[PDB]
């Protein structure tokens, strides 16, 4: 099962078949308890749609801003939709050596970023890029 | 001279709130507004420096100003249309407008950001 959605825009609609659309930020997975002096552990998601129900692919940037305005792209992710079955993760690609430090981290299972609030640079941000496919493509 | 409130900056005719919170920009538009407050809009590059030097200030903050889908323009929340403070983006990848760092960027509505609230003079 699998019911169409589309939330990870409010003010745009997905693209049609087959074209892209480009997507950026981050949401504050746990933001409830994070909005509640202690460093915290704050989980971050790429603006990917989990029901969005058609056979599209995703295809994003991370990165974090330094102390000094520098933008440092840590790494990059790929997930792919199904019209039968909800957004999975099909991919990720960090930059050797880890330019950051041990403070953020890409989870392996999603592809959730997990960081530290105590960490020397921005929240993480996700420059993704929706290609949305056509009728048996 | 009017006096601001409580743990608020003060700048020329303006008070300002920045927020330690991080939500959506219409969370953060409701937030100003039960503090009687309104998202900021940047007068010049004096108020924004001043801010920058100010604020942790790698973080993205929401600011009154979005692309308006009745006007389908960018429009600041105080109904003003947007001049060229210019917007950076090589792309359109967002309705939504905060300062980074130290330019303007066009990033998701639906993304969590920290804002800055501000409480204007209009007389007497
Ligand atoms: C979306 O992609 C799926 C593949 O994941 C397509 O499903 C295939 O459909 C053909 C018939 O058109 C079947 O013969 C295959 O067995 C299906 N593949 C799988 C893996 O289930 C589906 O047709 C695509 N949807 C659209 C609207 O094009
Ligand atoms: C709405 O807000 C904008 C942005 O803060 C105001 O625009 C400024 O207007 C002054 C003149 O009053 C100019 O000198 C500035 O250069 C403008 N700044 C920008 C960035 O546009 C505008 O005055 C406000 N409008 C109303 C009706 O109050
Ligand atoms: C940043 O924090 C790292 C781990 O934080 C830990 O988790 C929080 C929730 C608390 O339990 C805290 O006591 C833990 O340390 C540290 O390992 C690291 O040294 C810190 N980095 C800096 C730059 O201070």
């Amino acid at each position: 099962s699998c019911v169409k959605k589309f939330t990870v825009s409010e003010r745009r609609p997905p693209p049609e078949p087959g074209k892209c659309m480009s997507l950026l930020g981050s949401t504050l997975v746990n933001k409830q308890a994070a909005n509640k002096p202690v460093t915290i552990l704050k989980i971050f998601r790429c603006p990917v749609e989990e029901y969005l129900c058609m056979n599209a692919t995703w295809s994003g940037r991370l990165f974090v801003r330094t102390q000094d305005n520098r933008e440092i792209i840590f790494g990059n992710i790929s997930f792919t939709s199904t019209d039968s079955s909800p957004t999975t993760l099909t991919g990720i690609s960090t930059l050797k050596p880890w330019p950051l430090s041990s403070d953020l981290w890409i989870h392996s299972g999603t592809g959730d970023i997990y960081m530290f609030s105590n960490a020397s640079f921005s929240d993480p941000k996700c420059y993704i890029t929706l290609c949305v496919l056509r009728k048996n493509a | 001279k009017l006096e601001c409130p409580q743990d608020w900056l003060s700048h020329r005719d303006k008070c300002f709130h920045v927020s330690q919170v991080s939500n959506t920009w219409k969370e953060g538009r409701i937030d100003c507004d039960k503090k009687g407050a309104t998202l900021l809009l940047i007068q010049d590059q004096e108020e924004l420096r001043f801010l920058l030097d100010s604020i942790e200030k790698y973080n993205s903050f929401w600011i009154g100003l979005s692309y308006t889908l009745t006007d389908m323009n960018w429009k600041w929340i105080n109904g003003t249309a947007f001049n060229s403070l210019k917007i950076t983006g090589v792309t359109e990848n967002g309705s939504c407008a905060a300062i980074s760092g130290e330019k303007v960027t066009s990033e998701g509505c639906s993304s969590d950001n920290r804002w800055i609230c501000q409480k204007e003079l209009n007389g007497t």
